[PDB]
């Protein structure tokens, strides 16, 4: 594997900043775009964020863009997530997604699809209490 | 047909005799049995000192206590031996040697007890210090303790007294004191006192090194290692004990270059 | 001087009237009068592991049984 | 002088090539080798050695001792699986750090068969069966006894010989399978069961572990060199 | 009569069995592992292997060279005020990582070195002024032959000491060593230490560092830019890559798990982590 | 950040190999390489730079790929890395059949897993197509020379 | 042309390379050699011969004939060493200086057996005893007659014969002995003491001299060869 | 017109049908007319050196005295 | 060794030529003669002690 | 050897100035951090300072540091140390210290333990007259 | 035909002696 291991569930008001991170040291077939899902326990698990291992292949859920933005360190090996401006309706358990052989979020783009390394999942509540 | 049995040995060397019923074998290092120095291999032009029996038989050290709470132990040859009998001596007066040794460690218990001992020879077992300011710092006296051997542990702790350091090893034991982890300490040679089958481990090591002689004062070829893999239980009992020992003798033990008395500083 | 060896052939081309079958060898000149100047043969030994696997002083028998 | 055409890859430096080259020191009288026992071959051979599993690498046992001890107790029976483990020798942290793996971390390309030995370390008064299971990839991962009695697999009794090995047979869709975690070079499952369950008399320890042992059978194989990812250098 | 590149033995066809020959039954505390294969617990078919270890032979998993270090030499302005750079290396494996782990996969090894040198070379100063081609010596210093003090001493005269002199843009530059050591086999772990300490001495006198010893002492490598000062400051860093070729080996040890800390043996606090979180029950 | 390149080796991302390589199903061959390397100055400057060596590490999958152009991969202890001075013979090297299959396939009719009814749509999803049959690692390749006042 | 590829080292020099290279002056008629008595074939010919070592190197003594001189005296029995000596012969002051030391110094490493021969240079009515001793290293220096008497040693007899000659055998770890002041390849002591005391009778000069030699026995050998610090060049 | 010559092998690859074993020998070609030219063959001959060590007139019998 | 078959223990008997300190502790003992016993399915334990005398015969 | 040749024994009072230097012209495997070694008559001999033959690897004791320093000079070959504003705590007899191998000051970066070749001895006395 | 690569004579196994013949004592006085 890679290591992936993420944390940072802090339970914020509604139109607050929030930052997830995934470790990423170990550099196997490195997570490409590598990977953000959130799953909504109405709902299920589903695709958010994605920035590619070397390039600027980002891709954005229609539900997230320009207030949810993906970015990582080249070097400290962690994945940073800026979700700001939150609503109530992004509540839901994130992970993280490592995508191997860098095609496979070049070929499909978004991940999904080409991940293997499953991260293990941090409980984000955008309330009004 | 006779009733012979890998479990039951009894070897000897000189005039001392080791007996067992539990056995699992024997294990000699490599394959390759002890052996006296070949003048195709040989380099010290001097004719050597081949002590035979009065060197060459089976040695005694001191007797540990194996509990629910001992982290290892450890020995180097032939450090362990510097002070057994004619063999030391030998070994004092003589600016190089070599010899070879059937380690035998002894510890039963009983059919209600259990637990599995890792007995490792590890040629040049090369221990690590206990400080993190600088490498490569323990002194002499810390690296050979002798016939009391040391032990390992399960936590690091790195000496921050930089007035006057500690200069000793920390070996820490599941990375087998050396930075390796302990799982593949199997690569040496080695046997396992697992309580239930077994009561001893005997293991056959040859003279290793980088040349054919060295100064045996000066370096440890072989060490042994001893690490409970599973740990020490009896019955429902919270602090059991049961004692481990190790004789030792070395086989064709050879010396060169006669001369004064050493006299090492130990402390 | 030279030093011809074969080739163990992998890939074949759909040769065997020059490559693919008919033994395919190599040439190799030393040029040097040290023997450490001299590249890799690669023509190496394999042995059998049982110094370390089966360091035994008694024959194991696998059938058997290890303790008797 | 003799007409010469310099071709492609003249002047280039190839770490992995060879060549011979003029000496630095020459007629240096080398010390001849002594036999000094205990010399290798190939690394395969240190492969088929048995080296021991950190199993258990939970939070609290990972990187310690007790990471090697796979806990055994005399519980009634259940169809619980006693431990899970996946045919990644190379990827799978567990088999990453053997010896065995360790090596398989220096190529990209693993071949053939592999056994796993295991060791109880229980007092002899103990009794048990278990079912060591091995099931190729495709299905459901077992996790009862049911369904990894289904596949490869060995029913082993405690008793006086102490140890048991079950060989995972070589079965691969592929000739050779890769170093790194992946779906289409997937091994299969490791698992081991209760057949019975741990029985002892009294005055003699409920619990107990178990050692696990996994090495290389005579005919594997590993290829394609490549640098190792557990080693590195910071700055 | 096993070569490298043979082929393993073939895989034979295997029925159903019911006996008293117990394959599967042993004791590794015997320290012998059972050297079982398939047909021994499984049924089988007659398979004819065709896969070799002709990839993992001693000579092939060393048959490649590898940075041991970075040198770095200069030549600067006559103006200037600190003296033109020299560099002085120790001869070792084990300032870099990767390399010195394979090597120490053994106890004791012995091989002929094959040496590589590439250098590399730029402008420092954002100017405009210009530089000609350089010619880098490397000599080789062995232990007791005079080492340099300064860029232009009569060091670098070299009657006997060996010498390479590269120039710049050119195939990098490779020679051959022997099997140098003073040991039958070059020792890749020392359980010892050079001195002993005596009763009637002075613990000053009698001290030494654990696991050095003379075993590893090469000398060192010496390399400088022979051109003479240039108006325009010019920095260059040769780096070298060791292949041991005709290589054999000794004694198995685990391998490195914990990241080196200096030459020897030793480990630093919070690096002693090297695997990470696996629950027992899961896949 | 100085630019290093880091490349899948693949033959599709040209078309005209591609095609006729497509020509067949499954195909066997020992792959030779060239290497052609050009360089310019971008800034219109007067600078000068002194001649560069480009070393071309082979990376196969698994092995640590880098992530500086000074990190510790570069330093090649069994990836197989080319040392290439500009300005001479492009670099060419060999490479057998290294397919993980009994030869190398064009087309695959299928999906590296298989998605389980008990399991989650995420678990067992996978490309169509997509296996491992074509994963041969990547190219890595930085320019040796440290940093240039002029790029 | 044929095609060819360069390989690394193609372009550079190495000083201890070995090739042919194109002659200067083509079909220059070489003078023949004539028989010029006393040719060498090798360096350690040089090395066997016997040179004198210049032993006390006091400040008044060195740099001077003397340094050469060893006083000797008939005072009453000492056990107290007349000379000490450490074997370095290549980097020991007082062995440094000797052809064979010198010759040393173009080498890396030393290997074989050495001789110490001494000459009494007093009157033929002084009579005495000696022990000339060699102590292989480890041990407590000698420094009286009692430690060094148990190493390797020779009773000299002051007679007749001149001279006495000491071997001290080789007795390594090493194969081979580092030419610098090293403790791992540490060669061991030589001294000399009064066995019983020099004797004169009257009208008889009560001190004299003694001169030493060393020289290597015909199984010496030294290899890597590297420029000396014996000499210099400055600017 | 090559000049092959013999390798004291020092190092031993594990080989014995290629390198190792087998005697290892090297090629040498002279290419120029002048004996001023050729490389250094080095393989070269000792001697006794008597001719230093006992240039004396009268044989020297070691176990004799020197002076008789 | 008339113990219980449960029993089990390894012992040292030692015989030491005379002429020095009389044995005490395990430690000078074990420089003699003597043979290591385990206690098994094998009853008993036999340690023969070889006659070394300075006289060919003793009183 | 090297010629280790030390001399300075000027007994200034308390809080002067005083140099001390050590010949090491010829270039064995030379003096790395070189060494510098007080034995006080009350205690033992003890390390104080050291700069790297080549590199600025120059460890000071904690006793010393700022107003001991070390320095040398890479062809007049001797090595200086500047010793001021003397204690009388520092009166005790100096030695140099050469530690061949480079690697015998950096492995353990303070001599001590690699250094072969002794120095001569000068007392040094800094009193209150 | 001593070659300069030729391995020097071997060192022989030699006991105890006491006669008389010299090894030891000689005379440098000739030179030799
Ligand atoms: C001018 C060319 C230089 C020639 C001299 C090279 C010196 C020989 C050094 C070889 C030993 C290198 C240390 C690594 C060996 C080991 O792993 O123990
Ligand atoms: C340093 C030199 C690099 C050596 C390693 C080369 C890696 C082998 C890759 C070969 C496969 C290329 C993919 C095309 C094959 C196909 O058409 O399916």
């Amino acid at each position: 594997q890679v290591q992936l291991q993420e944390s940072g569930g802090g339970s914020v008001q509604t139109g607050g900043s929030l930052r997830l991170s995934c470790a990423a040291s170990e550099y196997t077939q490195s997570s490409a775009c590598m990977g953000w899902f959130r799953q909504a326990p109405g709902k299920e698990r589903e695709g958010v964020a994605g920035i590619s291992r070397f390039f600027g292949t980002a891709y954005y859920a229609d539900s997230v863009k320009g207030r949810f933005t993906i970015s990582q360190d080249k070097a400290k090996n962690t994945v940073y997530l800026q979700m700001n401006s939150l609503k109530p309706e992004d509540t839901a358990i994130y992970y993280c997604a490592a995508g191997q052989g860098c095609l496979t979020t070049i070929q499909a783009l978004g991940g999904a699809y080409g991940y293997n390394a499953w991260g293990q999942g941090t409980q984000v509540t955008v309330s009004s209490h | 047909a006779c009733g012979y049995s890998d479990r039951v040995l009894q070897l000897t060397l000189g005039n001392s005799t080791i007996t067992t019923q539990e056995a699992a074998n024997s294990v000699v290092a490599y394959g390759r049995w002890p052996e006296y120095l070949r003048d195709s291999e040989a380099n010290p032009v001097d004719q050597p000192t081949e002590p035979d029996v009065a060197a060459c038989r089976f040695y005694t050290l001191d007797t540990v206590s194996w509990t629910k709470e001992s982290r290892g132990w450890w020995w180097k040859l032939p450090d362990a031996l510097r002070d057994m009998g004619l063999f030391g001596q030998n070994m004092y007066y003589h600016y190089l040697g070599r010899s070879g040794y059937t380690v035998h460690v002894q510890c039963n218990a009983s059919k209600f007890h259990q637990g599995a001992l890792g007995v490792f020879a590890v040629p040049e077992m090369c221990l690590a210090g206990d400080s993190n300011t600088t490498t490569m710092h323990t002194s002499y006296q810390n690296a050979n303790p002798g016939e009391k051997g040391g032990t390992f542990t399960g936590t690091f702790t790195p000496d921050n007294n930089q007035t006057s350091p500690a200069r000793r090893f920390c070996p820490v034991d599941y990375l087998l004191g050396n930075g390796t982890l302990l799982g593949n300490a199997f690569v040496f040679p080695h046997q396992i006192i697992n309580l239930r089958t077994n009561n001893c481990a005997t293991l056959v090591l040859p003279y290793v090194n980088s040349l054919s002689i060295d100064s045996m004062v000066k370096h440890n070829n072989w060490g042994i290692a001893i690490l409970p893999l599973a740990p020490l239980n009896f019955a429902s009992e919270s602090s059991p004990e049961i004692p481990i020992t190790l004789t030792i003798a070395p086989m064709c033990c050879e010396f060169n270059g006669l001369r004064n008395i050493t006299l090492p500083r130990l402390q | 001087g030279a030093q011809v060896s074969s080739q163990k052939v992998g890939a074949h081309e759909n040769s065997n009237r020059a490559y693919g079958g008919s033994t395919i060898n190599y040439t190799t000149i030393n040029y040097y009068r040290d023997s450490a100047s001299n590249a890799a043969s690669k023509q190496d030994f394999s042995q059998d592991p049982s110094k370390f696997t089966e360091p035994i002083k008694d024959v194991l028998i696998k059938t058997a049984p290890m303790l008797n | 002088g003799l007409p010469v055409m310099n071709t492609p890859g003249s002047n280039q430096y190839l770490t992995a090539d060879n060549f011979q080259s003029p000496c630095a020191l020459p007629e240096f009288d080398v010390t001849p080798p002594i036999d000094i026992p205990g010399e290798v071959k190939n690394m395969m051979e240190l492969a088929e050695i048995d080296t021991m599993i950190p199993f258990d690498l939970s939070a609290t046992k990972k990187n310690t001792m007790e990471m090697y001890r796979v806990r055994l107790s005399d519980k009634p029976h259940t169809d619980d699986p006693i431990l899970c483990l996946s045919l990644s020798p190379a990827s799978d942290p567990r088999l990453s750090h053997t010896m065995l793996g360790e090596i398989l971390n220096y190529y990209t390309h693993w071949a053939g068969s592999l056994k796993f030995t295991f060791l109880f370390c229980g007092s002899m008064m103990a009794t048990g069966k278990l079912l060591v299971s091995y099931a190729p990839p495709g299905a459901d991962p077992p996790k009862k006894r049911k369904e990894a009695m289904l596949g490869t697999h060995v029913i082993w009794d405690i008793g006086l010989q102490s140890s048991c090995t079950m060989v995972v047979p070589w079965i691969s869709n592929t000739t050779y399978r890769q170093t790194i975690d992946d779906s289409f070079t997937e091994g299969g499952y490791i698992s081991v069961f209760y057949q019975t369950r741990i029985v002892v008399p009294l005055s003699t320890p409920r619990e107990m572990d178990i050692l696990g042992f996994v090495s290389a059978c005579n005919d594997f194989s590993v290829r394609l060199l490549r640098d190792t990812t557990h080693i590195e250098q910071k700055a | 009569a096993a070569t490298s590149r043979d082929a393993l033995p073939n895989t034979e066809a295997s029925g159903p069995t019911h006996s008293k020959e117990i394959p599967a039954l042993t004791a590794v505390e015997t320290g012998a592992t059972n050297p079982l294969v398939p047909s021994d617990t499984v049924q089988t078919r007659h398979v004819v292997q065709h896969r070799s270890r002709s990839e993992s032979s001693i000579e092939s998993f060393f048959a490649r060279g590898a940075c041991v270090t970075i040198m770095t030499v200069d030549n600067p302005a006559s103006t200037t005020n600190k003296d033109k750079l020299f560099a002085v290396w120790k001869i070792t494996y084990k300032d870099t990582v990767q390399l010195r782990r394979k090597l120490e996969f053994f106890t004791y090894s012995r091989f002929d070195m094959e040496l590589t040198f590439v250098v590399t070379a730029n402008f420092t100063e954002t100017n405009n002024g210009h530089a000609l081609n350089q010619v880098y010596q490397i000599m080789y210093v062995p232990p007791g032959a005079p080492v340099p003090e300064k860029w232009d001493d009569y060091t670098w005269q070299t009657s006997s000491n060996p010498s390479i002199f590269y120039t710049y843009g050119t195939a990098p530059a490779r020679i051959s060593v022997p099997y140098v050591g003073i040991s039958n086999a070059y020792s890749h772990f020392y359980d010892g230490f050079s001195k002993v300490p005596l009763k009637d001495q002075s613990a000053a006198l009698g001290d030494s560092l654990y696991g050095a010893a003379s075993l590893n002492d090469f000398g060192i490598l010496a390399v400088r830019v022979v051109n003479d000062h240039n108006p325009t400051k010019v920095t260059s860093k040769i780096r070298v890559y060791l292949k041991p070729k005709h290589i054999r080996v000794w004694c198995p040890r685990p391998p490195r798990a914990v990241a080196y800390y200096g030459p020897g043996v030793d480990y630093k606090d919070g690096t002693l982590t090297p695997l990470s979180t696996k629950d027992l029950t899961t896949y």
